[PDB]
């Protein structure tokens, strides 16, 4: 199966696949077995979830035979396999979301310590694996502190999470 | 004799003699001949090859008697929708009992309250129209409760329609309506049709101990019908229930005791005689401030006949629920969000489509306390209509001016029974399920 990353907010899309090209009855189904989203003929019946005003999907595919599955704002609790129902196939689909951010706005002095607070789903092994401007490439484990912060380490630094082969890009504001 | 099954349709024979009976049915000369046979036979409600051919017979005619205006194909297309509200403020909520009857003086001005305003959508859309490489611009209203946005915060914002129906096809259409059409499916020489006759027939039937030949089959009616049947042929004097054997999705049919009628009326302008005012003799005409609402009335027993479809149900071979306990089954519908046929009716009445609320008839049936127990449904008019057999939409023409009655008798209740803790009924909207019922015991062989 293949897993993607969330950016902690945004959508993500989960595709199913089908070649019957006859727009079947699909099946949206947790790892709980709790009904989200599904077809009754040519309807969306929302399950009994806590995901009523969040999953969506691209319908346009129906008629081409790939059923997505669109999630907006994701958080830390939200992460957990699904599987697709089509042709009686359980198609699994993994999504993990996780995200970094700090305590400190905007006071952020010359030559003070630097703080970071990674927030990650529990039954994950991230590896935070930053990348500077000055190239200051520091890996660690998870909560990363630096002691050197001054005016020219300013910016958006880029850090990343290598996990299964999958990375994705985040934003820091610095303000000195 | 020794008999195969086919899957080749056969031909219909029809009483009415419209347009679409005449092109695609024979004349219906009543000659009905059943032979009793003492063998058994294997047959399915569902998997059925007659079940399917009178399925796609009858949406064709509804797609031929009704032409819609607009025919809509699977496609999401972006578009800029604006929000205009409809706010209507309610007042406090009596709890009174109303058994308002057809003689109430709020019914005939039509300024009884009924459901609320829902908040239409007009949305703006370039697409190829009958021309496959022009893109043309149209304008088209749509609810509130069939639209999904992006920005919710902004009137005007990027959104698309549910189902993604959103690819436009013109026609030419007139309110044209089918009136109360009956057929038969005959079969063609050297082939028979096998009837299951017996009492204990629940859909699913791999011994059938009461098989009748026959070489065309009975009585039909093609009333489309969401969470209820009218007008059917095979109301017997006893009420029965019938499941798939895969799922939860059922079919439950009603008794002729208790007379369950069907009436649904929508006025139009009322006016006291045609306009010859002056100094003396003048008088007002009601004019209609909320068109798009209707209201449908529901008439005879419907608590003993709940009180039957609970008995049937606890009486079921295959039912795993508490047969001492029957307080513990109630009827619920579906949470807000779902299909707007999930949410109210769906029925015809002389081309116009009426979607009734069904809270206030659950609260008068299941005898709930508390709440407004009212002996009929408010209805509301829905000019965005699903489809239930292809993955298809439809817009019609806005309704006309007058009153358009109509009058049914209700035979089955479309519904999906669940066991558990509480058993849940819900109401399902397939209209299949009501000529799977009709015809679930009829079976082609091939001699």
């Amino acid at each position: 199966k293949k897993v993607v990353l969330g950016k902690k907010g945004d959508t993500v899309e989960l595709t199913c696949t089908a070649s019957q090209k006859k727009s079947i009855q699909f099946h949206w189904k947790n790892s709980n077995q709790i009904k989200i989203l599904g077809n009754q003929g040519s309807f969306l019946t929302k399950g009994p979830s806590k995901l009523n005003d969040r999953a969506d999907s691209r319908r346009s595919l129906w008629d081409q035979g790939n059923f997505p599955l669109i999630i907006k704002n994701l958080k830390i609790e939200d992460s957990d396999t699904y599987i697709c129902e089509v042709e009686d196939q359980k198609e699994e689909v993994q999504l993990l979301v996780f995200g970094l951010t700090a305590n400190s706005d905007t006071h952020l002095l010359q030559g003070q310590s630097l703080t970071l607070t990674l927030e990650s789903p529990p039954g994950s092994s991230p590896s935070v694996q930053c990348r500077s401007p000055r190239g200051k490439n520091i890996q660690g484990g998870k909560t990363l502190s630096v002691s050197q912060l001054e005016l020219q380490d300013s910016g958006t630094w880029t850090c990343t999470v290598l996990q299964n082969q999958k990375k994705v890009e985040f934003k820091i504001d610095i303000v000195v | 004799p020794a008999w195969r099954n086919a899957s080749i349709p056969l031909f219909c024979a029809t009483k009415n003699r419209d347009t679409w009976g005449t092109i695609q049915c024979l004349p219906d000369n009543d000659d009905y001949q059943e032979i009793a046979l003492n063998v058994t036979e294997a047959f399915d409600a569902w998997n059925n090859t007659v079940t399917e051919q009178a399925v796609e017979d009858v949406w064709n005619l509804f797609e031929t008697s009704i032409k819609p205006c607009v025919k809509l194909t699977p496609l999401c297309v972006a578009m800029n929708c604006t929000r205009n509200m409809t706010t209507s403020t309610g007042t406090t909520d009596t709890q009174n009992i109303t058994i308002i009857n057809d003689t109430s003086p709020c019914v005939r001005a039509d300024n009884c309250t009924g459901l609320k305003e829902e908040e239409m959508v007009d949305c703006q859309f370039n697409m190829t129209g009958l021309e496959r490489d022009k893109r043309k611009q149209y304008t088209e209203a749509w609810y509130s409760k069939d639209v999904i946005c992006d920005n919710n915060t902004s009137s005007r914002s990027k959104c698309y329609m549910n189902h993604c129906n959103t690819s436009v096809i013109t026609e030419s259409c007139d309110k044209h309506y089918w009136d109360a059409m009956r057929f038969r499916y005959c079969a063609p020489p050297g082939f028979a049709l096998l009837r299951c006759n017996d009492t204990n027939y629940s859909g699913f039937a791999p011994n059938c101990s009461k098989v009748v030949a026959a070489t065309c089959t009975r009585m039909m009616e093609t009333q489309s019908s969401t969470w209820f049947g009218f007008n059917g042929t095979r109301a017997e004097n006893r009420t029965y229930i019938y499941w798939h054997g895969k799922n939860n999705r059922t079919i439950i049919s009603l008794n002729n005791f208790y007379n369950l009628t069907m009436h649904c009326k929508r006025p139009g302008n009322k006016t006291v005689l045609p306009i010859m005012s002056g100094f003396k003799f003048h008088s007002k005409p009601v004019i209609n401030k909320k068109p798009r609402q209707a209201w449908c009335w529901f008439k005879g027993e419907w608590k003993e006949a709940m009180q039957e479809v609970k008995e049937t149900l606890a009486k079921h071979p295959r039912y795993k629920g508490n047969r001492s306990r029957t307080e513990n089954i109630k009827f619920k519908a579906p949470g807000r969000g779902s299909d707007p046929e999930a949410a109210y009716m769906w029925t015809n009445c002389r081309g116009e489509f009426l979607y009734c609320n069904m809270t206030w008839f659950l609260n008068w049936v299941d005898n709930r306390t508390g709440q407004k127990q009212r002996n009929y449904a408010p209805c509301h008019i829905r000019q965005i209509i699903n489809t239930w057999h292809r993955v298809g939409k439809n817009v019609y023409l806005p309704p006309r001016e007058g009153e358009l009655t109509c009058n049914s008798t209700v035979t089955s209740i479309i519904a999906n029974i669940d066991t558990g803790d509480q058993t849940d009924i819900t109401f399902s909207a397939e209209v299949a399920e009501l000529y799977r019922l009709e015809l679930g015991d009829y079976k082609l062989v091939e001699i």
